[PDB]
């Protein structure tokens, strides 16, 4: 279960590859024995990992997830490619190609939000390639996703246009860039269940955004993802600059240490309007990193703990990121 | 003792909009992939078939207005002349 894709894909191709050679050279390149040789191999390709749903959807989408993540490096883009031709062999063979189409699009949604993908072009070329060989429905979720990641370019650069022909130039007094994603093709089905009280610094740039994009899209309503959201907070009250990447809470929290040195728990909840679990998670991701202190005989959170911005922060790096478990 | 606003990101991402009623050309909820290609779901063209609007503020299944504007380029739920404004699954 473990290495299921990389064995799985392999094993199928090299009983796929032995075959085709041999009903070439001793078939004739007969027809009917090539059709057997696919009966035989869409059976055997509908297997699944013990007591699972059928996993080989799922582990055709970690392999092809596997090489177009940007791990590939030590492999060219032309022998990805190569891979991905003799993956569509495989792929052919699915049952359930709207099973993998959802696995590959968690997969790949992971991949496109956080660019882990070695090249936008090969993720194309492979949603071209598995769209030759099961046709527009099998890719129209992924196409979409892609699609959804190509117009965020122009989404952008219209938020800026949008931001520029306003009579007043709105400057945001900070970069903002947005990725808007269509539901029923992402599987990004995680509705914030916290009213997180956005930071003022970032609450000109959501609310500008709100109203620009309710203009071009609609079907199922994607809402803010503040647990997926990241940004840099530079620290100035240190004896050396540092600048963290930190979530979107995190910089809630850290943003409140604006308005006072101390911070209480009740105070941190109030501000950012986040539930107990997460704030106290996010105020613990900040604890652990020592950049803030627990005034309390405990370093771990209570709901009548007091925080203390760490005046002695030190780290090895003046830009690291505090990755939390929200993204 | 400062930590001031130069380059943050974070991210909110849209207001709302679900339509409600039935695609006229085969009389089916406008959300549900059309009747065609749901009952197909492993054929070629079937996933296609979410939400797009027209300019009568009125929307249908992807395929069933690309394959209706053979006809008169009307929407049959208002017959108003049709042009993509809108998508949406």
């Amino acid at each position: 279960q473990e290495n299921m894709p990389t064995l799985f894909v392999e094993s199928v191709l090299e009983v796929h590859g032995k075959f085709v050679q041999l009903i070439n050279t001793v078939l004739n390149g007969d027809q009917h024995f090539m059709s057997a040789l696919d009966k035989a191999l869409t059976s055997v390709v509908n297997y699944r990992e013990p007591k699972s749903v059928c996993k080989a959807p799922e582990l055709l989408a970690k392999y092809c997830d596997n090489l177009l993540k940007k791990s590939a490096k030590g492999m060219t883009e032309n022998e990805v490619e190569d891979r991905l031709t003799s993956f569509i062999t495989v792929f052919k063979y699915i049952d359930d190609k709207d099973v993998f189409q959802k696995f590959y699009a968690r997969m790949l949604a992971k991949r496109l939000i956080h660019g882990l993908s070695m090249s936008m072009d090969s993720e194309e070329a492979m949603i071209n390639k598995l769209k030759q060989a099961c046709g527009y429905e099998f890719t129209s979720k992924l196409h979409r996703m892609y699609t959804d990641m190509s117009v965020s370019a122009d989404l952008n650069n219209k938020f800026n246009n949008f931001i520029k022909n306003q009579d007043t130039v709105i400057d945001l007094g900070i970069s903002f860039q947005i990725y808007v994603l269509q539901a029923g093709a992402w599987p990004l089905t995680q509705a914030p269940s916290s009213t997180f009280a956005i930071p003022q610094e970032l609450e000109k740039s959501v609310q500008m955004f709100e109203l620009f994009y309710s203009q071009h899209f609609s079907g199922r309503k994607l809402t803010w993802l503040h647990y997926l959201c990241t940004g840099e907070v530079k620290m100035n009250y240190l004896g050396k600059p540092y600048v963290a990447m930190v979530t979107t809470y995190q910089m809630a929290v850290l943003l409140a240490f604006n308005n006072s040195e101390t911070v209480s728990y009740k105070e941190l909840q109030d501000s950012t309007q986040m539930n107990e679990k997460e704030l106290t998670k996010t105020i613990k991701s900040l604890l652990d990193v020592k950049m803030i202190n627990h005034d309390s005989e405990k370093e771990d959170i209570d709901a009548e703990s007091s925080f203390s911005l760490n005046m002695n922060f030190s780290s090895k790096r003046t830009k690291f990121k505090i990755t939390t478990s929200m993204q | 003792k400062r930590f001031e606003v130069k380059k943050w990101n974070a991210v909110a991402l849209w207001a709302w909009d679900i339509v409600v009623d039935n695609c006229a050309i085969c009389r089916n909820h406008i959300m549900d992939l059309c009747i065609e290609c749901q009952a197909n779901q492993a054929s070629a063209t079937s996933e296609e078939c979410t939400v797009a609007w027209g300019v009568c503020n009125h929307a249908f299944h992807f395929h069933c207005i690309s394959r209706w504007l053979k006809t008169r380029q009307v929407c049959p739920l208002d017959n108003r002349e049709w042009e993509f404004q809108k998508y949406g699954h």
